[PDB]
């Protein structure tokens, strides 16, 4: 995955679970949740972006 | 008349116009053929 | 006949109801003068009451012991104009409404600002979609066949 | 001039020095009441409070009870007296249980000094803490207060019944 | 006293700490995020349960979670 | 480049009409959830958060006032047009005591033509309870052409006010200094508006209403009554009815005002022909009011070395108990629109309630006292408006405290000292509310349980333990003795309610001494208790709007917020808005009890018919005195008994009242869904509904969200008020029109 | 006029502490101000600062912290909050390590940190009878 890639959220406790988002940036450092994904639908708190782990996102073909 | 027509395209104005038209043709059907309990055919 | 009911054309209580309503309207008519608009309105009321009662009598309508038309909605085509034909009419109209709404939602859902086009309707596109709903039974059973009617697993689910 | 100032020069207390909280009339009037009158044992305070309370408590029961009489009736007076005495008994029961669950002290104004001087490294709330230094704030003090309230209530109710009978008969 | 837990989804944006009305949360060094900081809850005895901390949380399902528990005069917000 | 106005501040364009939410910084970005739609209407008139300049807020408020006055003028024009075209006003003029006023006819669709009632005068329509016919008769309007011309003038005036609002927002908007001339504004509103309006109305009454109504009462038919302009051009048509116009204005300018006693009287009582106040008394009243208000308008210093400065008056009113006194109040009321709105709305609602009382107490219109539906409707409507306006004044006081209150500018003044001891105020008001409720309501419950136990001599009744309102009876005696003793130039008491003779017009009672007994004592103390509890809720909201022991920084959360959280044991509804919500509920309770008391007392002990020999028979028969002292009595002899007309209205011309009765019950019960439930359940149900929509690819882009907590409360209270008030509306109208 | 010279010029409000902050605990906030600014008390109304040492007593930690948050608007930062038990048992509370909790300071250990997201919490049925 990279910037601009489309991924499916696999985190169950997510307002965008099973949904598709756009990767903003994948951090190359040793952070726990490097993948930053932007969504079109705001969550219940109003935010439309979140940091996800490498195993919590699945790239769409 | 470019933004006025866009204002008329807003949800409230369009809903009011559509519901006014809808109530209008319903009321006029019930005026011209009143007391219709069953299908006319 | 069906359910112990009898046709309203032979229901004495139905004619009693008609006679009582007409008598009340005429008694009301007595307290006004000449061809004044109140008398014209009451006379129109009497005429409409008589026409409605006559139409209900000659309508294959079954009346109970209260002299009121009862609806036979078990499904028989004999009393098909009471429920079945209005049912078909409503199903057509409501399917039209739902189809045009869904088509508009899916059409402006692929534009740059989908949310803007929901409070400020694209009246040209809206008119284009709305008059295309007359084929909603055919369009629905042409999009379901192609798998374009139902989502599969992109739909979101709660934690459990 | 200003007649409202912070209480005892403390602007952070939830209180004010108004012409009612800290007026000379308020001071004297509250210092002549049995609850705060100096030189009274807790039994005496209870006795005076009970006397006054039974005296004014027999009134409403006798006047407006279920057995009233526009004339003087011994049955009405007896009913009012019994109702007042039973209400005093209920109040005494409340006083007794309140004192039972509130205090654990037999001699106050000392234990506070003892634990402020000789240390109080114990389960606290009996050695340390201790709210109030009055003799009414002890197990013994409150027990005698309740006893006095109860006895004085009986005596005052009887006295008020006698006075009511005399007023209704000889006037 | 209530229970406050911090989860490694913390991005160290400090919005929880500066929203706590009773000084329960604080920012401590960390190496699990870009900011190098994570929220901590070392003074939960002062936690009142108002949940302002998690109203300011930007992470998806929160990184600070408040579990209401036993009540205390501090946790009940009793000035009396 | 005028010194009072700014020229062409805002361009007249339709561009912003196509951008909803442009006023708000947060809503301008566009909707993302359905909460945006509701936030759009909740912030439309909150001009404080739309601009950071007091000048812009003031200009918006000024133009909004113009729009509101245009709406009011359009409404009045519609009323006059309906009177002119769809009314039986001409027939009612010739028979006021036997024709029911109707000014709305109903089209014959879906069988709704049954609503056209037999109002009389060869007319069919809905009976009118707004009293416009009596008002028009008091104005001297004797033809429907005059009503048409008044409607045309109302339309022209409405257009003029619309143009004024547009002009003063877009072409010449006044500056802040112009708005802050409170001395000049008070001078003008007191002299020009009030005094000159009273003077102009006195002139109209004297020259038009006095002669026309005198001719009408004399039996002259409206067709042979001269046109109103002829009473001005001809000094002989009015000098025959009032033989004092023959002297002209010479007695006025020669201080010989005694000559004008023909048409400027001081009589009191009611006109025996019409049952209303003497219109000569009304004209004299308006003249005196005009002079008093014109004099009162020359008080404040505006542009000369003459008059008062409100700042100097307030700053001099200090005291030992009040510290700095009124210092800073002038700055508060000249820099905060919310404080002015609070004061004006509270006094305006109180004025509306006072108007409602004085209306039925002293009927000011001809043939309005014998139109019981009109009297009941006017009283109930004005009391409802007063209660709503009072709650609004409390709400805007709380809003001022949250938003526009500056602690530095109010050091040790009255506002500061009130906040400093808010605990004492609220605790003592709590004790008073408990005392009043315990007493009033528990006396009611004691009466109920004594009656249920078969102990009739133990009640708080007149034939039992009696609570005579001696203070009110003393006042009643003082007023009935006033003419000749304390008002020596009066011929009759101000109102026959205080005592006197039974005034009947056409065998129908207009006014009659309202006896006060133990039943009135209990209901008056119920009124006091309900008013005190409403004041408690609203004052607790205002005083604790900024901080408390629970939330020391409640002002940082704003005026409108749902809570601070489930902590502290739970901090629901701590806002100040949530206090205007509960206060709205309690105002509904209080006003409902007030109007119930009025309806039952009037029907039972004032209204009715008078026999030719002088025997008075009332609508219900005096059951108020003995059966209004128990809750079962209120349930049975008032609610159950007088609800008979509403439930039996089906098939009649009052069937609309039964339908509205049922619909208002439905709406009131509907409110309880929002009042009892919470947002989380509805959000989680919307989650499954959204799942279904996504499964069918029909999920809207604007994400559907459940109504916010504050909006849920607002919807609940609005539906509750609408349902309850509509139920009482239908009940009252059907009952008082049937009988 | 007042018990101590460092008290803010407050006229006293019936919203201050009660019998609780005489036998359970009381909170004191101290700060130094350059100007005698007029500020709003967390309990009642308006008080006046001292051009120097200022000391205020409250019944809750939240009240002291609300006052401190208000002080930040006056560019006052050195405010410090203490807890006083029934006797003179003073404990510094708010600037616990001298640095505000919003700024990271070395020497702080994470308290209440779980090395997983919310979804990793154990099922309640496995946490029965412990
Ligand atoms: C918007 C829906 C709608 C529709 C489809 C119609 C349709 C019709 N109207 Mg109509 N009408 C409507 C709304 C509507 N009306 C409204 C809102 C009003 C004002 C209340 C009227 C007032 C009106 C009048 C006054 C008349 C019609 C008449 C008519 C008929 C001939 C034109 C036709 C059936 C005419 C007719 O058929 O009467 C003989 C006629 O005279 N309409
Ligand atoms: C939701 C349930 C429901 C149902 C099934 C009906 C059904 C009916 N109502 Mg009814 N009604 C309802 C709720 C309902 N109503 C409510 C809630 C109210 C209170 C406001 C009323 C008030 C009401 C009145 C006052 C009247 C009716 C009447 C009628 C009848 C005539 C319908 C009509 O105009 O057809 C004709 C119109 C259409 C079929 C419209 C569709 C035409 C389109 C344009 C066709 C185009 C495509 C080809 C019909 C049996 C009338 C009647 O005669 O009763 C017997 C009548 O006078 N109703
Ligand atoms: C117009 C598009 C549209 C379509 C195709 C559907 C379709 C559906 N809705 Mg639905 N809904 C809509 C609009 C729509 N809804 C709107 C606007 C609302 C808000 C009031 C709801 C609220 C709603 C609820 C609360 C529920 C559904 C449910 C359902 C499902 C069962 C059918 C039903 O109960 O009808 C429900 C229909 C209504 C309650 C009335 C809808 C209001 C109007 C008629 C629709 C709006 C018309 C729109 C303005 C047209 C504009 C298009 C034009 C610009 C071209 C079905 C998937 C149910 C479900 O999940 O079952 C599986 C359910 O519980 N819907
Ligand atoms: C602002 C107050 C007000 C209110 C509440 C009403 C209310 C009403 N008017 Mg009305 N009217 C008003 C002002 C008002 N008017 C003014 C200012 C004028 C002068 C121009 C009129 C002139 C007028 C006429 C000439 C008629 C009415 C009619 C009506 C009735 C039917 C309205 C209708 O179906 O229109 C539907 C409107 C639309 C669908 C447009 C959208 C209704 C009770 C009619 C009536 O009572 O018929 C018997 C009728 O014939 N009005
Ligand atoms: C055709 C004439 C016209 C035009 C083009 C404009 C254009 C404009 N006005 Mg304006 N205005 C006008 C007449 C006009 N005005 C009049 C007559 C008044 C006096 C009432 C005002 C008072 C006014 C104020 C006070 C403000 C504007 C503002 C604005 C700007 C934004 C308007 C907007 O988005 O809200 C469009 C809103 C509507 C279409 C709603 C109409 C509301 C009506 C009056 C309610 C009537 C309903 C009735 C009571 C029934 C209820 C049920 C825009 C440049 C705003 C601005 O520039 O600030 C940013 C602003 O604050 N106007
Ligand atoms: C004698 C002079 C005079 C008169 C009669 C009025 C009358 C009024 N003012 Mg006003 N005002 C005046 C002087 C005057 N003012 C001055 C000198 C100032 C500056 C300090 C203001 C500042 C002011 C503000 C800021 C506001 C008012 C408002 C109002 C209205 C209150 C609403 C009401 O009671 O409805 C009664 C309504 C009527 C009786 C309808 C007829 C009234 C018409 C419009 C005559 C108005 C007189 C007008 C000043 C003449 C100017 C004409 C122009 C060509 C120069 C009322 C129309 C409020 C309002 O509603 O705004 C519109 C409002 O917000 N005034
Ligand atoms: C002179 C009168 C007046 C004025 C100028 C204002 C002005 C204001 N009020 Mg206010 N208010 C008033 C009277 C007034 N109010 C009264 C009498 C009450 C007591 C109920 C309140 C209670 C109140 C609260 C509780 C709040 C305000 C708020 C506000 C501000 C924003 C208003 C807004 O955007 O609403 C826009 C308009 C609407 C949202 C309309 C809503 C529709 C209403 C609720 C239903 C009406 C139904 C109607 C009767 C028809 C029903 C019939 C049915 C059959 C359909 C604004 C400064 C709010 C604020 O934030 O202030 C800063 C706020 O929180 N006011
Ligand atoms: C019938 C229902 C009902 C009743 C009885 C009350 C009663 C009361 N409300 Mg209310 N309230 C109600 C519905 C009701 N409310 C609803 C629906 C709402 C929603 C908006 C509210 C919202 C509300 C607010 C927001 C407030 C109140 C307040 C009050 C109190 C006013 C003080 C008073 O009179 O106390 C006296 C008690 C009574 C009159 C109740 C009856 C007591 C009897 C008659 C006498 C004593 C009986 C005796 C002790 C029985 C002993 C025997 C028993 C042990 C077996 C009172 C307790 C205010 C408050 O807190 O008090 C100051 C206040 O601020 N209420
Ligand atoms: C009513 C009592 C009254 O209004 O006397 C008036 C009394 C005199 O106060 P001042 O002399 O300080 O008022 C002078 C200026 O403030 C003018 O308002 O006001 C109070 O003390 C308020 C206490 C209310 C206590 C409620 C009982
Ligand atoms: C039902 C309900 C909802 C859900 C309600 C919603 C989503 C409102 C939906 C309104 C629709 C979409 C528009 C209104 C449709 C009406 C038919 C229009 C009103 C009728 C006119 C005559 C005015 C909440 O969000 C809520 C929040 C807090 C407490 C209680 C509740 C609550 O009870
Ligand atoms: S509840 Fe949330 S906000 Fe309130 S203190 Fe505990 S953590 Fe900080
Ligand atoms: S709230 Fe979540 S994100 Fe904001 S700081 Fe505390 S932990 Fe980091
Ligand atoms: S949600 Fe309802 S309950 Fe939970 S905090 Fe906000 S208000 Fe109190």
């Amino acid at each position: 995955i990279q910037k601009g890639s489309t991924v499916r959220i696999l985190r169950k406790e997510s307002y965008w679970y099973n949904e598709s988002g756009t990767v903003v940036v994948v951090d190359q450092s040793k952070v726990r949740y490097p993948v930053l994904v932007r969504f079109t639908k705001v969550n219940y708190a109003g935010t439309n972006t979140n940091n996800f782990g490498l195993n919590e996102v699945e790239e769409v073909v | 008349m470019k933004d006025f027509l866009k204002y008329l395209s807003t949800a409230p104005v369009l809903l009011t116009a559509w519901l006014t038209f809808t109530a209008g043709f319903v009321i006029e059907i019930n005026r011209f053929y009143p007391d219709a309990l069953t299908f006319p055919f | 006949d069906i359910g112990g009911l009898n046709p309203c054309k032979d229901s004495e209580v139905f004619q009693k109801r008609l006679a009582k309503t007409v008598k009340k309207l005429e008694n009301r008519l007595k307290k006004y003068e000449e061809g004044t608009p109140p008398q014209i309105a009451i006379q129109q009321q009497i005429t409409q009451t008589k026409q409605r009662f006559t139409r209900y009598a000659d309508s294959n309508l079954l009346c109970g012991n209260d002299g009121l038309p009862h609806l036979i909605t078990d499904g028989r085509w004999s009393h098909g104009s009471e429920f079945l034909l209005p049912s078909i009419l409503f199903l057509y109209i409501s399917g039209w409404i739902g189809w045009v709404g869904r088509k508009y939602i899916r059409t402006v859902g692929q534009t740059s600002n989908p949310t803007e086009k929901e409070i400020i309707i694209d009246v040209p596109l809206a008119i284009s979609i709305m008059t295309s709903g007359f084929l909603w039974p055919f369009a629905a059973w042409q999009e379901f066949l192609s798998g374009d009617l139902i989502a599969s697993d992109e739909t979101i689910t709660t934690s459990p | 001039v200003s007649f409202i100032k912070p209480y005892r020069q403390d602007p952070f207390v939830g209180h004010l020095a108004t012409p009612i909280t800290t007026s000379a009339f308020t001071r004297a009037y509250l210092k002549v009441l049995p609850a705060y009158r100096p030189g009274l044992t807790p039994l005496s305070r209870g006795a005076e409070i009970g006397f006054t309370h039974g005296y004014f408590l027999i009134g409403p029961f006798y006047t407006y009870g279920p057995l009233r009489s526009v004339e003087f009736s011994l049955t009405s007076l007896a009913a009012g007296l019994l109702a007042a005495i039973t209400l005093l008994l209920i109040l005494t029961v409340g006083l007794s249980i309140y004192g039972q669950v509130t205090y654990d002290v037999y001699d106050n104004a000392l234990i506070v000094k003892l634990v402020r001087q000789m240390v109080g490294s114990e389960r606290t709330q009996d050695l340390p803490q201790i709210k109030g230094t009055s003799e009414l704030d002890t197990v013994l003090g409150w027990q005698k207060f309740s006893e006095g309230f109860f006895s004085g209530g009986l005596i005052g109710s009887i006295v008020a019944a006698v006075g009511i009978a005399l007023y209704s008969t000889y006037l | 006293s209530h229970t406050v837990k911090i989860y490694d989804t913390c991005i160290g944006c400090t919005q929880c700490v500066r929203a706590c009305p009773t000084d329960v949360l604080e920012m401590v060094p960390w190496d699990g995020c870009k900011a190098g900081q994570i929220a901590s809850a070392p003074r939960t005895e002062d936690c009142v349960g108002c949940k302002r901390c998690e109203t300011a949380c930007p992470t998806d399902f929160l990184s600070v979670r408040v579990y209401l528990g036993g009540e205390t005069t501090r946790s009940l917000g009793l000035a009396y | 480049k005028s010194t009072i106005v700014d020229f062409n501040p805002v361009e007249t364009s339709f561009e912003k009409w196509a951008k909803p939410g442009q006023f708000s910084r947060t809503l301008a970005k566009g909707p993302k959830t359905t909460t945006w739609i509701w936030n759009l209407h909740a912030d439309a008139h909150d001009f404080d958060i739309q601009t950071n300049s007091l000048q812009e807020v003031s200009r918006k408020i000024f133009s909004a006032h113009f729009g509101q006055l245009a709406v009011i003028f359009l409404w009045l024009s519609g009323m006059h047009f309906h009177g002119a075209y769809f009314s039986n006003y001409s027939a009612w003029l010739t028979n006021p005591t036997s024709t029911k006023p109707s000014a709305q006819i109903v089209w014959p669709i879906v069988g709704q033509e049954v609503l056209n009632a037999d109002v009389g005068g060869n007319f069919q329509g809905i009976q009118i309870t707004s009293g416009f016919f009596q008002l028009w008769r008091a104005e001297g309007i004797t033809s429907e052409v005059e009503l048409y011309w008044t409607a045309v003038g109302g339309l022209v005036a409405s257009f003029l006010m619309l143009f004024a609002g547009w002009f003063h927002y877009h072409k010449a908007a006044p500056k802040l200094e112009w708005f802050q001339n409170v001395e000049s504004m008070l001078n003008h509103h007191l002299a020009g508006l009030l005094g000159l309006g009273s003077l102009s109305w006195a002139g109209h009454q004297i020259h038009i209403a006095l002669p026309i109504n005198k001719l009408l009462d004399l039996g002259v038919s409206p067709e042979e009554i001269p046109l109103p302009y002829e009473f001005i051009l001809n000094r002989d048509l009015i000098a025959q009815l009032y033989p004092s116009f023959n002297k002209g204005l010479t007695p006025f300018f020669t201080l010989n005002w005694g000559e004008y006693s023909d048409f400027l009287t001081f009589k009191g009582g009611l006109n025996p022909v019409t049952g209303g106040l003497w219109l000569t008394d009304t004209a004299h009243h308006h003249l005196a009011i005009a002079v008093l208000f014109i004099v009162a308008g020359h008080m404040y210093k505006t542009n000369w070395f003459l008059g008062h400065s409100i700042k100097t008056i307030l700053e001099a009113h200090k005291g030992p108990f009040t510290g700095e006194g009124h210092k800073g109040l002038y700055e508060v009321l000249t820099t905060s629109w919310h404080a002015q709105l609070a004061i004006n709305l509270a006094l305006f609602g109180s004025l509306s309630i006072i108007v409602a009382h004085h209306m039925y107490a002293m009927p000011p219109y001809p043939y309005i006292a014998i139109d019981y539906p009109t009297q009941l409707s006017l009283f109930t409507h004005h009391v409802w408006i007063g209660g709503f306006c009072i709650v609004g004044g409390a709400a805007h006081g709380a809003i001022f405290f949250v938003r526009d209150y500056n602690a530095a500018n109010n050091y040790n003044n009255l506002i500061d000292r009130v906040i400093r001891h808010r605990d004492a105020i609220i605790s003592h008001l709590n004790w008073v509310c408990i005392f009043l409720g315990c007493h009033s309501f528990g006396l009611y419950v004691h009466n109920d349980t004594m009656r249920a136990l078969g102990r009739s001599q133990d009640l708080f009744s007149d034939n039992a333990i009696a609570l005579k309102p001696i203070f009110a009876q003393f006042i009643q005696n003082l007023h009935t003795l006033a003419p000749g003793s304390t008002a020596p130039n009066a011929l009759t008491t101000v109102s026959y309610a205080f005592g006197g003779d039974v005034i009947s017009v056409g065998s129908k009672i207009a006014m009659m001494p309202i006896s006060l007994g133990t039943a009135d004592f209990l209901v008056h103390h119920i009124h006091a208790f309900t008013i005190h509890v409403t004041v408690l809720i609203l004052l607790k909201g205002v005083l604790y709007s900024r901080n408390s022991r629970l939330i020391p920084d409640k002002a940082n959360l704003g005026f409108r917020f749902p809570c601070d959280g489930p902590g502290r044991g739970g901090t629901c509804q701590v806002s100040a808005w949530d206090h205007v919500f509960l206060g709205l509920f309690w105002m509904y309770n209080s006003i409902s009890i007030v109007i119930f008391h009025f309806s039952w007392k009037m029907q039972s002990d004032v209204w009715g018919t008078v026999s030719p020999t002088g025997a008075v028979s009332h609508i219900t028969g005096g059951n108020f005195a003995q059966s209004s002292i128990t809750i079962n009595g209120w349930l049975r002899d008032f609610l159950w008994s007088q609800a008979a007309q509403v439930v039996q209205s089906y098939g009649s011309s009052l069937s609309a009242y039964g339908l509205i009765f049922l619909g208002a019950h439905f709406i009131w019960a509907f409110s309880l869904m929002f009042l009892f439930s919470g947002r989380g359940y509805w959000q989680e149900l919307i989650e499954s509904i959204v799942w279904a929509h996504n499964k069918l690819k029909v999920a809207p882009s604007i994400q559907p969200r459940a109504l916010s907590i504050t909006q849920g409360r607002a919807v609940g209270v609005a539906h509750y008020l609408l349902g309850g008030i509509g139920t009482t509306w239908a009940f009252f109208l059907a009952r008082i029109i049937s009988v | 006029k007042l018990k101590q010279s460092d008290f803010p010029k407050f006229e006293g409000s019936t919203g201050g502490w009660l019998s609780a902050a005489k036998n359970e605990e009381k909170y004191v906030i101290i700060w130094t101000s350059k100007d005698a600014s007029l500020f709003e008390m967390p309990t009642g109304g308006t008080a006046k600062m001292n051009a120097g040492n200022n000391v205020a007593y409250f019944a809750r930690k939240e009240q002291c912290l609300a006052l401190g948050s208000q002080l930040r608007g006056f560019k006052i930062t050195n405010y410090k909050i203490f807890r006083i038990y029934p006797p003179l048992d003073i404990t510094l509370l708010h600037p616990f390590d001298g640095v505000f909790p919003e700024k990271v300071n070395q020497g702080r250990s994470p308290v209440g940190k779980r090395d997983a997201s919310i979804g990793g919490n154990p099922n309640p049925a496995s946490l029965k009878f412990q």
